Order: C-alpha cells, then structure tokens, then sequence
C-alpha cells in the first residue's frame, strides 16, 4: 500500500468527495469476491474548511487543479505479534433488520459498539474502539451517481496487539465496515 | 539585607491558577507561551501558612463593621447599638465624614468600600473602644445623620497595628495614609522552564437516575490543565522587615518562617481534582548586601523539550549564577539544596542536605 | 492528620478513560506526551465501590424532581398532584423564587439546572416533607404559578445530610451554598511512567485530610472506617489488575506527592516496574533526607527484587498494610 496527506478545495458533499478521490486516479482496478471485502482507503481529517484528509491507497496520486502546491506522499510495505502499536478509524456500526413498509440501522449505546468492533477485527488485532453512538450526503445531480441519505460514522482508538499478522494487514488494506467510500473503514496503526 | 530565594519545582498537571475564563495563566516569555502562576496566589498562600504556623492571624475584609457588630453584640449590646456603634467606628475616622461604605444591602451591615487589613485582636480593640463610650453612641444612634463621636486618635492607632503579615508584605490604606506599610517581600510570578501549550481536558458528569435509550450523562465541559517545571523567585529586604517588626529577633523568626513557607506552601486551586502536592527540585538561597538578582533571564530562552526538564533547568540556574557571580562580583553569603545528586552544581554555593538546614544556615548568615 | 497513598499500577487497555473522540487522555509531562486517567473517573469508582461495601449510596442526579415524585405516587398521592408537590419542594428553596429548572420536556418532569448530590433516604425524606403538607399543595397546584408553601428550614436540613461520599469527596450547589461540603481527598490524575504514544505502568497518588473528614463526619470511628475503606477502594477498583507497589504514609505536616520522581520519563525496551519501584524508592529516600518528618511510613509490594529501604516498614499484604497505617493515624 503507499499513504498520502492530501487536501481538497473548492467538498459541498460526501460523494463529490469520493469523485475527488477516484478523478486523479485513472488506471483503477477492482478484484472482488461474492460475499468478500472489496480490494482506496480514506480518513476525514480536518472538514471545517476545504478539507484535510489522510489517504491509503494502491496505484499513485498526483496533484490535480485546486489541489495542493506539490505532488506528502510515501510509499509504505507493512508487524510483531505481541507488541503495541497505535490504532485507529472511522466506521458505522449497525443491526440490519426487517423495515415497516431490508434497513441498514446493549446492543446506540457504547458496549454493543465495542461487542460490533471487537467482531469486526476477531482474530486479526485485538484493540479497544472509542465508542460513538450518534453525516449528510445527496446526489449532486449526475445520472447513476447515487441519491441521498443520512448515516453515523464512529472514530476507535489506541495500541491494537495482533494476533495474526497477514490477516490484520489484510483487515488494514481490506478496511473495517461499510461505507468506505463515504470516509469509513481506514485503520491507522504506529509502533508505541 | 537581602535575601532572595530562587526554587524549580516542578507540577503536574495542576491548573493551580486559573484566570477568569479558567485556563491557567500564561506569560509570552522570551517569545514563547508558558503557564505561570500568580505572584498574588502564591502570596496568599504563603501568608495563610505562615500566620497558620506562627499563630497571628490578620484578616483582609471588606465587613469590618459586621465583625465588630458580632463583638459588641457578644458584650451585652443590643444588635441595634451594636450596629450603630460599628458604624460610628468607622464614621469616626478619616479625613471625609467617614470611611465610604458600599451601597446597603439588606438585613446585613454595609460593607467599606476598600479592603480593610488589620490583626484579629487589633479589631476587637476597636470593639472595646466602641464599647466604652455606649451612651454617647445611643444619643448618637437616635440622630437622623449620626457624626463621627469617638476619639479618632485611638482609633487610628488601633488601625496602625502590625501583624506579621503585615509587615512582611505590607498594607495599603486609601483613606488613612498613615496606616499604609511598606511591604518587605518581592514576590515573583513563578513561569514555567519551558514553553507549554495548554492541554484541554473534556469531561463529562455522569446523571444517576436513568431515563430510557440513554446513558444520561448530565453536564459536559472542557476543562483546561497545564504542567511543567516552575521557575520562583523572591526577595526579602532584610531593612524593611528589621524597621517594620522593630526587633532584628522577631524580624528573624519572620524571615525563617517565610522562607520555609516559600517552600512548603502550594497555590491550593483545583487541588482535589489533581494533587499537585510537591516539593521543589531544587532551592538556592544567596544572602545578598548591594541588591537582589533574579535569574529570571536564565530561562528567556525555552528548553526545547523530549527529555526531563529538571535536570537541565538546574544545570541552567546554575551556569546562569556562575555568569552573574564572574560579572557582578560581590561577597554574598550563597547556598543551594537540590534532590538530583547527579550534579554538583559548584556556583550556587555551599551545598546543604535538607532545606531547614539550608534556611537555618542562610538566617543565621544574615542575622 | 495526611494520609497520602501512592501506587503504581501497570494497566489493561481496556479500562483507560477516552476523551471526546475516543482517544485516550494524554499529559504531555517532561516534554514528553503520558497517557493519563482522570481523577474523576477513578473517583467516581472508588465511590461506587465504597458506596456499594459500605452499604450507603448517593445520589448525584439532574433529575430530583421525578423521583420525588415517584415516591410521592407510592404514598398514594395522584400522578399530578405527586408532579405539583415534587415542584414545591424545588420551588420552595434558594435565594431567589426557586431552583432553577431546565426548559420543560413533553411528559416527563423537568430537571433542574444544576446537579443535586444526595444521600436516598434524605430524597424520601423531602417525599416525606411534601407529603405531610398535602392539602396546600393542592391548593396551590390549582393556581397559575405556584409558591414555595413548604418550609424552608426543614428542607434545607435534608438537604444537608452527608453521606460517606459527601463526607470524603465534598459537594456544591451553587443556589444552597449551606449545604456545600469541602472534600476531604485529593485525587491525581494518574499518568504513565514512561512516554506512549495504550498500556502502560500508572502512577497513582491520593490525599486524604483526617482533620476535615473527622470534621464532616464528626466522629473519629465513622472517619476511621471511611477511611480504610477508601484506601481499600483505592488499591481495588478500576474505571471500567492490582498495583505492583502501594506505599502508605501517615504525614503530619503536609501530603508529597512523588509525581516529579517520574518527570523524567522512562527510556523503555526493558520492564518498566521494577525501574518506577526503584525510582519511587530513591525519589522518596532523598526526599525524606531533604524534608525530614516524623511520618509514619509503611509499603507493600509484588516484587522481591528489592528491599526498597526508604518506603518504610515492609507489610505483606494490602489489607494488612492499611490496617496498619489507618490504625497509626
């Protein structure tokens, strides 16, 4: 994988957002599986104003008008199991279950939250997630781009020990719940 | 005649002062920011250990005439005599009609418009002068505009009394200059070594009684800390405190026990969320004759940080004394005690194992 | 008349206190960023854990007014006239017209602005209060805007009552300050040894005033027994492991705490308790050659390594090691 710090100006939206990410990249691929994760990744960092935001990503970016002055970017190759090491991410926690009229949704609170996570890496790193329990986005008008929703990302954090390498570096580059499109799934990691 | 006393100690995470929005108070020094503490805050609790130690204790009200309302009213005065003869001692006194009150609040005694400062015992004297003169007072009490009736010269010599507190960091009287001390201490505000940026803790209170799909957290805010290693310093003119007390013994008591409550005394602000208990890292005490030398600039220049604070900050207090010792030179009687054996620190003078031993040795060198 | 208890104690990642976005609280303390957990949360432990053993619990609520009034329901009294009474009761103390309350919600009792911290019983005993003056408070439950009918001395007296929580930790309320309690611990937040950038090995200081808990509680056996047990609850609770050191003072003069021991963070790569043992152990020998006191000192540790001379008296046990320091004070 290779990170990047990069910084959007004029964001309006969340799916311009992603059209953002996709534009400046032009060879794409897509390797998917049915049922699997699909094989970018992206945090929100700073929003207020334009917009800060840190980048996972395979194939390489390069400055586009309005973007910033220079091309930071590093390329990285990823881990002892045992040792500590910084966590982090961006995810939406939810219970699918029949709708009135299907609906994406101890269990809201904070503990089924940290049950929901603490599935989510299983036997890859064990962590602990910063609990949420609480982002707008409409089509911008383009044909076949979406239409509008709601959602409620939660941020997690700290030093996540692994338990199986490959497989939390596959979590890492595969991403942590839906919508990674939309800003979630990136989790960040540093030695303690 | 002068003694001054610089100290690093260093607080973690204490906030002890905090301004009126309650970040803690901060100097943009040598063109960094670092969180200082108050001359006045230290000062206060300084002087509250000292009174508290050498067992005289002066008060600093704005209610005097409540105070001697209770006195009087304890020595068979009805409460409204007692509250008219309070205010006919201090309607008696000044060069206007009386002492400016506050504008009257209900049910209670007004208030002077300026801090009064005087010693327990000296205000129940005023109660006593009020006391012997009763009847003039209730001839007085049944006047529309009562007039200033008991003796001013007693009064005012009352007023005069001086605690130790009093002379060792003076008084200030608008009305009555003659009351007004010199104070004998310089009180420095105590900055950080280093440059610190204000740490914001949020939190949140918990509610205990439960509504449905909700924890209830019942109040939010951020409440903003700081730490860091202290620079303090001050000075004791030894003349002043001598003219004040009168006696170079009572002077000398004065002096030991102030230096030992420098040390001791902590500013007290939000110490039950944090205990920012500690004792200095380092003292040096140097007993000076031409004027006193803060070494304030040594520590202009910020440390950069990474690595322990203390040990650099004492090496720099000292390469700053030997400096000032080569280019100011001067007989002055020095002396330091410090907790890192590390270092040997030779120009901050003759080393001394506990601080009572370094204040008894530095007291008993200038007395 | 100062018992300070120090502890060192490595910790879970699990049991850390989060900020607002979920990282954990962090110090930056010698130039040097610490993981911390704020004293209010390992408060409010010890506090749930002493209320629970001890068998006494407080109330820190928003919303009085409810309960008062589910109390006054089981007394027999109609939904709203049990709504109107638990009104009075707020209405009819404080400076001003009443206690401040909150805008109204839809269907449920309005909660007051500011946090009430009160013992149950003294809760039932305001239900007590209301009901005993019935048929005024219907009377004015039919008026547009009722006044305070109830006594104002009788409540300000259960207002008053302490609990052990009240006596140890102090209270406020801003409209009643006769009712404020001065708190008789000092609690540090609790900070790494060493730099993390989490686990790590706590530090953990704690003070506790004799003089203002035997002046809350009155008698010395009540403050002998709260404070035990709130030393106990120290060594025992976690926000939600056992410290490797715990070192008991009993000092007279003034509470040290030896948080500058760890100023200077630790370099690392080796096991981190057996250096802050030793170091705590030298920090507190040169303190007690700098500051010399008559204080009754007295450590308890899991390691063997070390004799560490200058804790004082070497107790086996925790339980035995409390016992014996609360039995010198």
């Amino acid at each position: 994988t290779w990170l990047t710090k990069i910084v959007p100006d004029l964001f309006r939206t969340a799916g311009n957002l992603h059209r953002k990410l996709i534009r400046l990249s032009s060879d794409l691929g897509e390797e998917r599986i049915a049922n699997p994760r699909q094989q970018l990744l992206f945090r929100i960092e700073e929003t207020r104003n334009e917009l800060y935001l840190l980048v996972q990503s395979h194939s390489p970016l390069r400055v586009d008008r309005l973007g910033p002055g220079y091309h930071q970017m590093r390329n990285l190759d990823p881990l002892d199991k045992g040792s500590r090491v910084r966590y982090r991410i961006v995810a939406s926690p939810t219970k699918r279950l029949g709708r009135s009229e299907t609906q994406r949704l101890t269990w809201l609170r904070g503990a089924a939250a940290e049950e929901w996570w603490h599935s989510r890496a299983a036997a890859n790193g064990l962590e602990l997630l910063s609990t949420y329990a609480q982002d707008d986005v409409r089509d911008p008008g383009t044909a076949d781009r979406s239409r509008k929703i709601r959602h409620p990302a939660v941020r997690f954090d700290g030093e996540a020990v692994i338990s199986d390498v490959d497989a939390v570096r596959h979590a890492v580059l595969n991403g942590i719940g839906r919508g990674k499109s939309y800003g979630c799934g990136l989790l960040s990691l540093a030695l303690i | 005649t002068f003694v001054d006393i610089h100290a690093i100690q260093t607080l973690p995470y204490s906030n002890i002062n905090r301004d009126d929005l309650g970040s803690p108070k901060t100097v943009v020094y040598g063109g960094k920011e670092r969180t200082r503490v108050s001359s006045q805050s230290w000062k206060r609790a300084v002087r509250h250990e000292v009174e508290a130690r050498l067992g005289d204790k002066a008060v600093r009200t704005r209610r005097i005439i409540s105070e001697i309302a209770k006195r009087l009213r304890e020595r068979g005065w009805d409460a409204d005599l007692a509250d008219a003869g309070a205010r006919q001692v201090v309607l008696s006194v000044g060069k206007k009609s009386g002492i400016k009150l506050e504008k009257e609040k209900d049910s209670e005694a007004p208030a002077t418009s300026v801090l009064f400062y005087l010693p327990v015992p000296a205000i129940d004297e005023l109660a006593a002068i009020a006391d012997e003169h009763r009847d003039a007072v209730a001839k007085e009490a049944a006047k529309k505009t009562p007039k200033g009736i008991l003796p001013a010269d007693r009064i005012t010599e009352v007023l005069k009394s001086r605690n130790v507190s009093v002379n060792l960091f003076g008084r200030m009287l608008a009305e009555l200059p003659s009351t007004e001390v010199d104070g004998a201490v310089q009180f420095a505000h105590a900055f950080t070594v280093h440059g610190t940026t204000v740490e914001v803790d949020f939190f949140t209170a918990v509610d205990d009684i439960p509504k449905e799909n909700d924890h209830g957290s019942g109040h939010m805010n951020a409440g903003q800390f700081s730490a860091g290693t202290f620079y303090r310093y001050a000075n004791v003119n030894l003349d002043r405190l001598v003219e004040n007390t009168g006696d170079a013994q009572t002077a000398r008591t004065a002096v030991a026990e102030f230096l030992r409550a420098f040390l001791s005394t902590v500013p007290s602000g939000k110490q039950n969320a944090t205990a920012a208990m500690t004792l200095p890292d380092l003292v040096h005490i140097a007993v000076r004759f031409d004027r006193p030398i803060s070494f304030a600039p040594a520590f202009e220049t910020a440390l950069y940080g990474s690595d322990g604070y203390t040990l650099r900050a004492c090496q720099e207090l000292n390469n700053y004394a030997e400096r000032l010792r080569e280019v100011w030179p001067d007989d002055a009687i020095r002396g330091y005690a410090t907790v890192e054996n590390k270092t040997d620190l030779a120009a901050l003078g003759e080393r001394y194992d506990s601080y009572p031993a370094l204040i008894d040795a530095m007291v008993a060198a200038a007395f």
